[PDB]
RNA sequence: UCGUGCCCCGUGUGGCGAAAGGGAAGCCGGUUAAUAUUCCGGCACCUGGAUGUGGGUUUUGCGCGGCAACGCAACUGAACGC
């Protein structure tokens, strides 16, 4: 019973459980055209998705680089503001 | 509305309560 | 539970939150 | 006058739960044949509820909010009387001696234990029976 | 004999921290993520990553000690020096007012805005990941979708406009040799863009190519790192194009 | 910074100076040597005083 | 010009030679540029596109209904907390030889 | 060395592995018989009295594992 | 991400100095002309590392029992302190 539990290309669809970098990749934006937004033309036709995002999912997902998110602000050295000598010692 | 489980905890940094808080110290490096 | 009125409300969300990723001396 | 009544909260002095609150669900001062000495019947906090701050996202403040309950039959002489009491509904007759005497009763006593101080938790009231006692 | 001491020994010599890592190659966060995108330094994950370090968390990133040591003899990291101290020299002479030194100095900057090329050499780089002209040919799928996505951008300052015009200029290269090789097999007009399929020397190479749009960046992805494989994948594909125009009997550059 | 010299400070790295042939010298034959070859599937050598 | 393919460590280690993490669930290597399916195209075969409709459909459908049950999760706790904050409002109205 | 009391344990420790050889002890005095595995760690000794079952529990054992019965003299 | 920085901490400073001080862990039998807790046979232990299996814990997420002294084969724990 034993030996039979151990004897019983990859995808983007669905992901491991563990993550790499600081958050786990959501899943992918909705790429389909609903029925009332099919064209008849090419010229008519409403691109979906965004190929930059797709270009850095399919690095994130290969394993060339981790999971990041963006820092907006760093948090800026603390300092004291003083006058100068000169302008402490300027008579007039 | 604000979470009811929060509390606040102020710190009384007199003589013999709790630690000093980290100052600048500037003057007497 | 419309599944078009679904698809059509995740979309909405999906365009909301790409758009707003992308935008004296 | 009479204080280990029922609804009391009292601090476990010895024992495995020593320094852990509870509430007292029923004092038994005559003693019983398996416990010839003034006892009670008591459900306590066995792990607290974590510190919540306000910048923690709700899945994390949704785990940290957990309580692991236990239920006990202590000495008097193990027990510190407190002055607060905790008086709660779905904890009336929740248990009895003869809970301790089969194991499955105790579980599902633990589970009704967990669910009415996680809502008395979750109401916000009572914040010293949550708070643990640092000593 | 002596008895060995925990954590001497094992998963802690086998990985480092990306904390570690740059602080043994003195290198700054930006260069040293920069570094290991061209050298091809990928992220690992040890068994217990308590064994390797205390205080990591699920977010922490390990690479390889004899990865770390293998960038420590990288010729780039004094080009980097030297660029510093250049800026340096630079900076010198705009505050001393020296504007013709500032220029003389600043014509060896070499930089991306004015050359339209890489600011650091890669010809070193690409002959060390990729052995073989079938690898880099395995490994066009991605450059070509890259370049071709990169060719209908706005500029930044990580991606200025000769780089996209350079860019371009490789795309439009390696179209007119599959066009003259006739080596284009299948195209797809799919929701997200062009699919082509082309037949170079037995290895079929599918990329993707946008519509000629307005595309939107976002703010979900690491537009300087995708800048940095952008550098990477140019570097290779101007080599990739002079050898099939060599091979087909063409003047590289057109 | 690491040292990057304009020069070698020694043009020729020297060899090996404990190989193998200056390793091991000659056998033992001795009688405790011979009877350890029976007795203890053990060859007894005479080796280089340096020789881990 | 340069043409490629035609103490410094100038053998790569076999750390380098490792393949890089996937985090695909099965473990296997994604390409680069996945081969496109039929539904995917601008103007798609019907059985195509009426396969990936229903499947988005059945996904929608059955994450509205856990978002529902959450929801009914979330709001039957506030209600109990509730409960228990009232319960304590009028317990401390009513407190007040061998 | 181990002792083994328990005669289920003695055959998931015999079907192990690491099981080099086994060999049977006969003390007639004593009217005991001693079954005694030799694994990577221990040597581990199951204790039975002599009957026709101590004798059947061999047949019972692993045939893979080589069993050999202790001679009267440890000859060296 | 103003991408080429920021944050935390204090306690100082290295080495030598004991075959009687402190200290991780080996016993029995046999064997040589001369060595043996060192060789050989059997039976073990300690230190460190990597990684499996079994078992344990978990939908009440991080064990259970005893009034208690405490017990049980396991039964999360960084900084900083006692």
């Amino acid at each position: 019973q034993l030996a039979l539990q151990k004897i019983e290309e990859g995808d983007d669809t669905v992901l491991r459980r563990k993550q790499l970098g600081k958050f786990k990749l959501p899943e992918k934006d909705l790429e389909l055209v609903l029925p009332d937004e099919l064209e008849d033309s090419l010229r008519r036709l409403k691109p979906e998705g965004n190929l930059l995002k797709d270009r850095y999912r399919s690095m994130i997902v290969r394993g060339k680089l981790e999971a990041r998110r963006k820092i907006p602000f760093r948090k800026q050295a603390k300092t004291k503001l003083t006058e100068k000598w000169t302008f402490k010692d300027f008579r007039i | 509305p604000k979470n009811p489980l929060l509390e606040k905890r102020p710190r009384n940094f007199g003589i013999g309560q709790d630690i000093q808080p980290k100052r600048n110290l500037s003057r007497m490096v | 539970l419309v599944p078009e009125t679904l698809l059509k409300k995740r979309k909405s969300q999906e365009k909301a939150r790409a758009e707003r990723a992308a935008a004296v001396i | 006058m009479k204080f280990l009544k029922t609804s009391r909260v009292c601090l476990v002095t010895r024992g495995r739960y020593a320094g852990k609150k509870v509430v007292i669900i029923q004092p038994v001062d005559q003693g019983t044949k398996s416990h010839p000495y003034g006892h009670a019947l008591v459900a306590g906090i066995e792990r607290y509820p974590s510190k919540i701050t306000r910048r923690m996202s709700k899945a994390r403040i949704e785990k940290r909010s957990k309580i692991k309950p236990f239920i006990k039959v202590i000495n008097y002489n193990h027990l510190m009387p407190t002055r607060y009491t905790l008086e709660l509904e779905g904890l009336k007759a929740v248990i009895n001696a003869d809970t301790f005497k089969e194991p499955s009763q105790r579980e599902e006593a633990k589970k009704t234990v967990k669910k009415v101080l996680e809502d008395r938790y979750n109401s916000g009231k009572n914040r010293w029976f949550f708070t643990p006692l640092r000593f | 004999g002596k008895a060995k001491k925990k954590g001497k020994s094992g998963a802690a010599r086998n990985y480092m921290t990306r904390t570690q890592a740059v602080k043994k190659l003195q290198l700054s966060l930006p260069d040293f993520r920069k570094l290991c995108i061209w050298k091809g330094i990928y992220p690992r994950e040890p068994r217990d990553r308590r064994k390797v370090n205390k205080s990591a968390t699920a977010s922490t990133t390990f690479y390889y000690t004899k990865d770390i040591q293998y960038l420590l003899h990288e010729p780039l990291l004094q080009k980097f020096r030297e660029q510093k101290a250049l800026e340096k020299k630079i900076s010198r002479a705009l505050g001393r007012g020296d504007v013709s030194n500032a220029a003389r100095l600043e014509r060896n900057a070499n930089l991306p805005e004015k050359t339209g090329k890489p600011r650091y050499t890669l010809n070193h780089i690409i002959r060390e990941r990729y052995p073989t002209f079938q690898d880099a040919l395995r490994d066009l799928d991605d450059c070509l979708s890259m370049l071709f996505l990169f060719a209908n951008l706005p500029s930044t300052t990580a991606v200025p406009a000769k780089m996209i015009a350079r860019c371009e200029r490789l795309c439009h290269e390696f179209q007119h040799y599959l066009i003259v090789t006739h080596s284009l097999r299948k195209s797809f007009l799919s929701i997200k863009g062009i699919y082509y399929q082309a037949n170079i020397q037995g290895e079929d190479i599918l990329w993707l190519v946008p519509y000629k749009f307005n595309q939107r960046i976002v703010g979900d992805v690491d537009f300087r790192i995708m800048g940095t494989f952008v550098e990477f994948y140019m570097t290779l594909l101007g080599f990739v194009n002079y050898r099939l125009y060599t091979s087909i009997g063409l003047k590289y550059p057109p | 910074l690491s040292r990057a010299p304009k020069y070698p400070r020694k043009s020729i790295p020297h060899e090996p100076r404990l190989d193998e042939h200056k390793i091991i010298i000659h056998p033992l034959n001795t009688e405790g040597a011979l009877k350890k070859i029976e007795e203890q599937n053990t060859l007894v050598f005479i080796v280089d005083v340096k020789a881990n | 010009t340069y043409d490629p393919w035609a103490p410094d460590p100038l053998k790569k280690p076999k750390t380098l030679e490792q393949k890089p993490i996937s985090l695909a669930a099965n473990g296997k290597s994604v390409p680069a540029v996945p081969k496109p399916t039929g539904g995917y195209s601008y103007n798609p075969a019907f059985t195509d596109y009426q396969q990936r409709l229903m499947e988005e459909s059945e996904k929608a459908i059955e994450a509205e209904r856990k978002r529902l049950q959450e929801l009914e999760l979330e709001r039957q706790k506030m209600e109990a907390a509730a409960r228990s904050a009232a319960e304590a409002e009028a317990a401390e109205a009513r407190a007040e030889k061998p | 060395p181990q002792e083994v009391s328990d005669i289920k344990k003695f055959i998931e420790i015999c079907r192990r592995k690491d099981a080099s050889s086994a060999r049977i002890k006969k003390n007639p005095k004593t009217q005991q018989i001693k079954f005694k595995v030799r694994c990577q760690r221990f040597l581990y000794t199951l204790v039975l009295k002599d009957s026709d079952k101590a004798e059947k529990l061999k047949q019972s054992l692993p045939p893979n594992l080589q069993i050999k019965d202790v001679p009267k003299r440890n000859k060296r």
